[PDB]
DNA sequence: CAAGTACTTTTTCCGGT
RNA sequence: ACCAGGA
DNA sequence: AAGTACTTG
């Protein structure tokens, strides 16, 4: 995945900023509002591309107030995960319920029951782990999880994933 | 054009649209005694070509709706044998400009 | 004011009319609306989970809304619903409901005529939905039989089957809120003499309507998304929130319920009877009795000024105020609350003419200036002026009433402990008194003119009247026999410009109504001009010098 | 009713008169594209009088020893006599002035000369006379070409409609038709030289002023002429009441009119 | 003071578009409703504090606007809805012309 | 579809309404502490500052003239003739 | 106020179906193959492989520093420390999302240099596979065509096992070291 | 065309009966409005208010509810081009000052 | 094809029982 | 709300 | 009430 999606955003500047550092304050305001943000629709809007050529266009002056509205058009690198998406990630936390794995900007969590049977939760370790007949999944471990489904929420997207199927698991 | 003295039976009147692309016009002789077009209040109405009409509409950025309308049944529309959708250019004298050009689309 | 919402602010570009589908009513609804009892949880002052706030709006101004948290001035009321025990005709639509019945087959829901008929295909051709439905109805009314097979688009010998159903169509007539048909009959070729006379049930019509084809109703006036014909028959009734029907709540433990709140409770009461009646041992006539009762209340809630006499008057003899009548013109929503409004920054007094005022000015009493305010934003150019106006306060003439911080809050210079200690920052508004030379809209009703409302220059003066130049009398049609005039103060630089630049008195001098000036020299000045401009009239040096000094633009020559 | 009927009508940026549907009511506002405020009851001289008197006014014949402009009217006068090329210009001038006379006489059948029109030409001339201290004795620094051609050019600059195509450019001519009829009658060669007695500079200023004054005189796109008309018809009807053949007259007849009353009170013919 | 129809009519004759707006809005009525982008009604259960928006019956927790209309218009609309008519308000346009 | 500058066909002069709206807008911005593009030659009023800015044609505003069909002509204040 | 697109769809009243997203290559309405760039042109969807991705963000942020210091006029773990430093200059910091992503990319990138990523992009962008498959094939380390056809089920009938295996062999070759 | 000329003649004859004068154009507009649609559209609820303008607009004169009721039943879509609709919507109408839009051009802003 | 019904509105703004 | 008034 | 538009005989 990790797409490049062309997008726009309406910004309402106040008359006080109608100085020649116009494009500047707008491009900056755009970067504040959009970068690091996360919606469900486009996912994680991570990094705005081609600052030098960010299109301001003309801004219409809103009638009974002074402020002007510009539809800033722009291109950005986004991250929307999907169900069926297979992702290589690093483990973060690990409870008796399962292990949450950091995959880019988002965390995919694996249920104890979404893991192969042989993998058993070992409480007695610093830090807590999952022990197989020959394998060990703990805090710093690298994994490959299949995303079973997502939950688009607030300023994030979290998801449940499996390591049950073939070619999935620790690396 | 079929000029009739007194009447045409609702019987014979059924044959009127029977032979297209050719068209038929029923005219009561008694109406034609005086030419209406010649009157004080009747300005030069002019039939437009499909090209002239295409131009009128293009030049004023109009939909056929937006244009003033001449009734199909209209005495001048009849005299000219206006067909639904045909535009007429009306040239009238103005106390304001001297000469004002108007347009009416058929109905 | 009203709080900040992160929602993008836009304008209404299009208004898409339609009809509430019963499923939408039940979806949008935040409560159902089971009890005719207003509130008082068994006398215990608070709302009942039945009528007015079973999640709805909010009665108590000191109580936040149950659905949205916001409360009173922020919270638009939230809708509810009542599932009607039996479907009912929507008063407004009884008209169309009949004409639609008159157009369709009362058994299969097929259009009585179709593309096979030449006059029909012609009317089906009409582009306008209203004119098309008009031309359809006039043709389809007369077709008293749903045709099984119609003569084909060639010979009458070999006829092609269109839609089925042989069935005779009723001769529908309205019996006030009721629709009753008279099916032709066939009996031994002739008969009628004496046909089948029966009332068409709401539910039977509903079902026939349901079966009208998407192509068919779209050929009729209708649209498959926003207005299906089935949506003219009310199944689920939307319950307007308190804001629509406010309880004019006098004292503490004392009611004041709105007309609509009672009218709904009637509908509720009328329904619960009809409901329990059919769930119980249905006496089948006591059923069509309690049904017709509910059909009436649901009719008389929306419209009470119905043709068929019963005026559904409140027990006081006073007729119930229908929603229809709230919206009906000149005094009433559209014409009275929206096309015109009662407004703030408006002032009115007795007018009197002054020869010592300039044409474009308007004598304004000090009281009126100390009252009327202009919101001026703290800028470096006015920072010091404004701090003095603020210092002067609400009572000195060149003073101010309020100080508005960026912090959204209003300071009352009249009570604030900091009314002296006040230190203005750029970007704050100061609600100052009207000052000399401020542009104001001045007007005299009737107002048959562009000219009857002109922008003037303020001139604060003593004595309780509006003073105006005598020449400016003519456009307003004012005299000083006890006439009063209104003043409106603009609230922003944007609108001050509008007044000064477009509607100032000097601009209005030459009238387009008649291509001539609509202001001249009148009365004392006109009578005295003739007298002075005579060949007999001569002025001695003494007077002649004052005569000169009096012209403020005099060359000194 | 008059307001509610017209409200939505205004002048859009193409001088068109349209309602909320963009439906064309008038092609050009009030048939001329002018603002009612910038119009005065000016007189179209050309209209009436004897055909004989019209000749005496507008006719200049450099080919006749008597009918030429006397060299007291202009410096050229002496060297102008019998110029065949120049007399062609004066022949166009007079032939166009005659065309005008006939045209006006069709438009205003009764010969009513006084018609409200933009730009007060009379006043502009008067002002040139007191501005330039026009000595009614000394001959002018004007050529026939200075006048004849000058007016021809001034007309090309009296812009109502702007579009670069036949339809609009014809609509432009049509909109300006009667104003020029006036302009030509008032600015004819003999009239300028013998009556007004203008210098080249004076005349040059009279032209620019007519032009500027003309351009101001046009309607402004945005003007709500719907409500304007409604009130301009309406207000007089209200003072036809509020203040102090026998055909249905006044207020009830206006009622009859708007209502399009079929069964009218005093129906009549004028045979 | 009543700024009546006649009074509105002069303001329109003048072409004082903003001054008219001001009178009818800031100087009188003016309210802020939250409208849905799907079914153009005042359906939004806006908890503008928690920034929660929602129009259940549309499951729309996203495509929501805010408009400034005279409080009497907010009324009209609710009164028309109470009478079964949907006066759907949209911020985009489809038609053209 | 937005008419191109070389095909513009409206008045080259600034309509009474345009004038008033620009003056009002500028005055609304100047008053809202916007940057003044002229030399305040001792001016305290934002409308007078707007007039001053307009006379020197140093107003950064563009009038979008909508035609009845929807299309528009963009005109700068700097280019519009001010006969008013 | 939130972010708008270029996908216009006039959804009047008609709410839902919104048919679930998968590896039936049924991504969003937004993440359609026939997507449309703002300059009017209809351009095919852009999916990046972790590294094809890393190189974009790096480049964009580097060019940003250039423009930020234009207005201000008037080895893997060593690549990671330097990135956190470039970010410290061009980003908002509050954007932990990008720092988190930058570390992820830096760690899990399969191809170090633009020269390499160029050749990778060429190889896969010839298979006629859908933008997503191409990206997944670039960022997921598979050996058997089965590993690939199992992890990228969308491929299942779209390519020869042998042909896919040829690609996989040539990806293993381009694969830069650590 | 003759009906229009007669109509003006007749309207003008009433205004001029009182003695008073009204510039042509005004009367010409009323006359032209009653004309355009094909025949004689009356200045009554059966005339202009029956034409295909805005639903909210028409409703604001004479048949208020009846109008909004049929608007509902036939799923009418209001353009919102009429003065009336904007007043009802509390928005700046496209009248004079509202007949255009205002924009800041950055390039000219940085130029000054 | 005619008489008879069901329809709709009628200027603006500004103290008391 | 009706009644009474004012221009 | 007055006028019309619209059905109904
Ligand atoms: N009922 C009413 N409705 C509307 N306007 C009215 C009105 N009564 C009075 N007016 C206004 O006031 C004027 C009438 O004033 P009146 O008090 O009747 C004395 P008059 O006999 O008209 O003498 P005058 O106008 O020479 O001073 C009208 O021209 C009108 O604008
Ligand atoms: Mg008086
Ligand atoms: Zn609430
Ligand atoms: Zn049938
Ligand atoms: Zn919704």
């Amino acid at each position: 995945m990790f797409f490049i999606k062309d997008l726009s955003l309406n910004i309402t500047l106040h008359p006080s900023f109608f100085g020649p550092r116009m494009k500047q304050y707008l491009k900056t305001k755009l970067l504040e509002e959009v970068e690091g943000s996360c919606t469900g629709k486009f996912g994680y809007i991570l990094c705005v591309l081609d600052y030098d050529n960010i299109d301001i266009q003309r801004g219409r002056i809103l009638p009974t107030d002074g402020s002007a509205e510009f539809n800033v058009k722009y291109r950005a690198v986004v991250f929307k995960p999907f169900k069926g998406e297979v992702v290589d990630g690093t483990v973060v936390s690990c409870s008796q319920h399962g292990f949450e794995v950091q995959v880019g900007p988002m965390k995919v969590f694996v249920t104890k029951h979404l893991m192969p049977q042989d993998l058993t939760f070992n409480a007695g370790s610093n830090p807590p782990s999952y022990q197989s007949s020959e394998d060990v999944i703990t805090i710093k471990s690298r994994i490959r999880v299949k995303i079973e489904g997502c939950i688009s929420q607030v300023s994030s997207i979290h998801a449940i994933g499996s390591i049950k199927e073939d070619y999935l698991g620790a690396i | 054009i079929f000029v009739y003295q007194n009447n045409i039976t609702p019987s014979a009147m059924k044959l009127v649209p029977s032979i297209p692309p050719a068209t038929i016009e029923t005219f009561n002789e008694a109406a034609l005694v005086v030419n209406i077009t010649h009157h004080e209040l009747v300005p030069k109405h002019i039939r437009l070509s499909s090209d002239e009409k295409r131009e009128l509409l293009k030049r004023y950025r109009l939909k056929e709706s937006q244009l003033p309308r001449i009734q199909r049944a209209d005495p001048v529309a009849l005299y000219l044998g206006l067909k639904r959708g045909e535009v007429v250019k009306i040239i009238r004298k103005s106390e304001t400009s001297g000469r004002y050009a108007s347009y009416r689309i058929c109905m | 004011g009203q709080q900040y919402s992160s929602a993008p602010l836009r304008t209404v570009k299009e208004v898409q009319f339609g009809l509430f589908s019963p499923e939408e009513v039940r979806a949008i609804s935040v409560a159902k609306i089971r009890f005719p009892e207003t509130m008082d949880e068994t006398q215990t002052r608070a709302k009942i989970g039945g009528l007015n706030d079973p999640r709805l709006g909010s009665i108590d101004r000191n109580l936040k809304c149950q659905t949205c948290q916001e409360g009173m001035n922020e919270c638009p009321g939230h809708f509810g619903h009542i599932d009607l025990a039996k479907p009912v005709f929507h008063v407004g639509f009884i008209a169309k409901i009949k004409k639609v019945c008159e157009c369709v087959c009362m058994h299969c829901g097929k259009l009585l005529l179709d593309e096979h008929n030449e006059l029909m295909r012609q009317a089906l051709a009409i582009k306008d939905s209203k004119k098309r439905f008009a031309a359809i109805w006039t043709l389809c009314k007369t077709k008293m039989v749903c045709e099984t097979d119609v003569p084909s688009e060639d010979d009458p010998t070999q006829l092609v089957s269109r839609g089925g159903c042989g069935n005779t169509q009723p001769t529908i007539r309205k019996d006030g809120l009721k629709l009753v048909g008279s099916w032709k009959k066939d009996r031994a070729t002739g008969d009628a003499d004496e046909p089948e006379l029966r009332v068409l049930s709401t539910e039977e019509i509903l079902n026939i309507f349901k079966h009208i084809s998407v192509k068919d109703f779209t050929s009729l006036g209708f649209n498959e998304v926003f207005s299906r014909p089935e949506w003219m028959i009310l199944t689920c009734l939307p319950v307007p929130p308190p804001p629509v029907r406010p309880s004019i709540s006098f004292n503490e433990s004392q009611r004041g319920e709105d007309d609509l709140t009672f009218k709904l409770a009637d509908i509720l009461k009328a329904n619960i009877s009809l409901e329990t009646l059919e769930h119980n041992g249905a006496p089948h006539h006591a059923i069509e009795e309690a049904e017709s009762l509910l059909q009436f209340h649901v009719a008389t809630y929306m419209d009470n000024d119905i043709a068929g006499q019963p005026q559904a008057l409140q027990k006081s003899g006073r007729p119930v105020k229908s929603i229809r009548a709230r919206l009906k013109g000149k005094e009433g929503r559209i014409r009275g609350n929206l096309m015109g409004k009662r407004v703030d920054f408006s002032a009115r007094t007795v007018i009197s003419g002054d020869p010592n005022l300039e044409l474009d000015q308007v004598g304004v009493p000090k009281s009126i200036a100390k009252t009327l305010t202009y919101p001026e934003v703290v800028t470096p150019y006015n920072i010091d002026r404004l701090t003095q106006l603020v210092r002067n306060g609400p009572n000195e003439h060149p003073g101010a009433k309020y100080v508005i911080r960026d912090s959204g809050d209003r300071i009352d210079l009249r009570y604030s402990k900091r009314a002296g200690d006040i230190q203005l920052q750029y970007g704050w508004k100061v609600e100052r008194h009207i000052m000399d030379n401020d542009p104001v809209l001045f007007n005299r009703q009737p107002s048959l003119h562009k000219m009857s409302m002109m922008a003037h220059r303020v001139k604060v003066i003593p004595y309780s009247t509006f003073r105006l130049n005598l020449s400016v009398t003519s456009p307003y049609n004012a005299d000083f026999d006890g006439d009063e005039m209104n003043l409106h103060v603009p609230q922003s630089e944007e609108t001050r410009a509008e007044l000064s630049q477009l509607c100032a008195v000097p601009l209005q001098i030459v009238s387009p109504q008649s291509n001539k000036p609509c202001m001249g020299i009148v009365q004392d000045t006109l009578c005295g001009i003739r007298k002075l401009t005579l060949r007999d009239t001569f002025i001695e040096l003494d007077q002649v010098l004052n005569m000169l000094y009096w012209v403020p633009d005099w060359d000194g020559v | 009713r008059l307001v509610k009927a017209l409200e939505d009508i205004m002048v859009h940026y193409d001088n068109t008169t349209r309602n909320s549907l963009g439906n064309v009511i008038q092609f050009i506002y009030g048939e001329d594209g002018m603002d009612a405020a910038h119009i005065e009851k000016q007189s179209l001289d050309t209209i009436g009088g004897s055909d004989a008197a019209f000749e005496k006014r507008y006719r200049v014949d450099l080919l006749n020893t008597d009918h030429t402009l006397d060299p007291s009217l202009l410096e050229s006068g002496s060297e102008i006599l019998g110029d065949l090329k120049l007399q062609v210009l004066l022949d166009e001038e007079y032939k166009q002035l005659v065309k005008d006379r006939k045209f006006l006489r069709e438009v205003f059948v009764d010969g009513e000369a006084n018609w409200p029109l933009p730009v007060n030409i009379r006043r502009i001339i008067q002002n040139a006379q007191q501005t330039f201290h026009i000595d009614h004795t000394k001959p002018s620094d004007l050529t026939i070409k200075d006048i004849v051609l000058g007016v021809k050019d001034l007309q090309e600059n009296l812009l109502v409609l702007r579009g670069k195509n036949e339809i609009i450019q014809n609509a432009q001519r049509d909109a300006v038709t009667l104003f020029c009829c006036l302009l030509r009658s008032r600015l004819a060669t003999r009239r300028v030289l013998q009556e007004y007695r203008l210098t080249k500079q004076a005349f040059d200023w009279v032209l620019s002023n007519i032009e500027a004054q003309f351009l101001r005189s046009v309607v402004h796109p945005g003007e709500m002429v719907g409500v304007l008309a409604a009130q301009s018809i309406g207000e007089p009807a209200t003072q036809m009441t509020l203040n102090t053949k026998k055909v249905t007259s006044g207020v009830p007849r206006l009622k009859e009119i708007l209502n399009v009353a079929k069964n009218m009170k005093t129906p009549s013919l004028t045979v | 003071l009543r700024f009546g129809e006649m009074e509105r009519d002069c303001m329109i004759a003048h072409g004082a578009a903003s001054f008219l707006k001001e009178r009818l809005m800031e100087a009188s009525d003016a309210f802020r409703v939250h409208i849905c982008g799907i079914c153009g009604l005042m359906t939004v259960i806006a908890k503008l504090n928690h920034n929660q928006f929602e129009c259940k019956g549309c499951d729309n927790k996203i495509d929501i606007y805010q408009i400034h209309i005279p409080y009497a218009a907010k009324l009209l609309f609710q009164e028309l809805m109470a009478m079964n008519i949907t006066p759907r308000l949209y911020t985009d346009r489809s038609r053209d012309f | 579809k937005a008419i191109p500058k070389d095909q513009r066909a409206t008045t080259p002069y600034m309509t009474k309404y345009e004038r008033a709206r620009i003056l009002g807008t500028r005055a609304l911005q100047i008053s809202m502490n916007a940057p003044v593009f002229v030399d305040l030659e001792g001016e305290t009023d934002p409308l007078r500052i707007a007039m001053k800015e307009l006379a020197e044609k140093k107003i950064p505003l563009v009038i979008r003239r909508y035609l009845p069909d929807g299309s528009f002509e963009d005109w700068s204040v700097e280019e519009l003739i001010v006969d008013l | 106020v939130s972010t708008s697109t270029f996908q216009t769809r006039r959804r009047r009243l008609k709410k839902v179906e919104e048919e679930e997203n998968a590896a039936t290559l049924q991504l969003g309405q937004e993440f359609q193959l026939k997507q449309i760039n703002h300059q009017g042109e209809e351009e095919e969807l852009i999916a990046l492989n972790l590294s094809e991705a890393r190189l974009v963000i790096k480049e964009a942020l580097v060019e940003r520093r250039r423009a930020f210091k234009r207005s201000q006029k008037k080895t893997r773990e060593k690549e990671l420390e330097s990135i956190d430093v470039l970010l410290e200059q061009t980003t908002g910091g509050n954007n932990k999302d990008l720092k988190n992503t930058m570390q992820y990319l830096t760690n899990f990138s399969r191809f170090r240099d633009q020269e390499t990523v160029g050749a990778v992009i060429q190889l896969l962008k010839s298979t006629g596979l859908h933008p997503f498959e191409v990206a997944q094939l670039g960022s997921l380390a598979c050996d058997t065509a089965d590993e690939a056809k199992t992890l990228i089920p969308s491929l299942n009938n779209k390519i020869s096992d042998d042909e896919l295996e040829r690609i996989l062999k040539e990806l293993s070759n381009l694969e830069t070291l650590y | 065309e003759a009906g229009r000329a007669a109509l003006y003649k007749e309207v003008y004859n009433v205004i001029a009966s009182d003695g008073s004068y009204v510039n042509y154009r005004h009367m010409a507009l009323l006359v032209d409005v009653m004309t355009t649609q094909g025949g004689l559209t009356s200045v009554t609820r059966h005339g202009f208010n029956r034409s295909n303008t805005g639903a909210l607009m028409r409703c604001s004169f004479e048949e208020t509810v009846e109008i909004l009721f049929e608007a509902g039943a036939s799923a009418e879509l209001d353009d919102c081009r009429g003065v009336s609709e904007n007043v009802i919507l509390g928005q700046m109408a496209p009248i004079g000052t509202g007949a255009f839009d205002v924009m800041i051009d950055e390039e000219s802003l940085v130029k000054y």
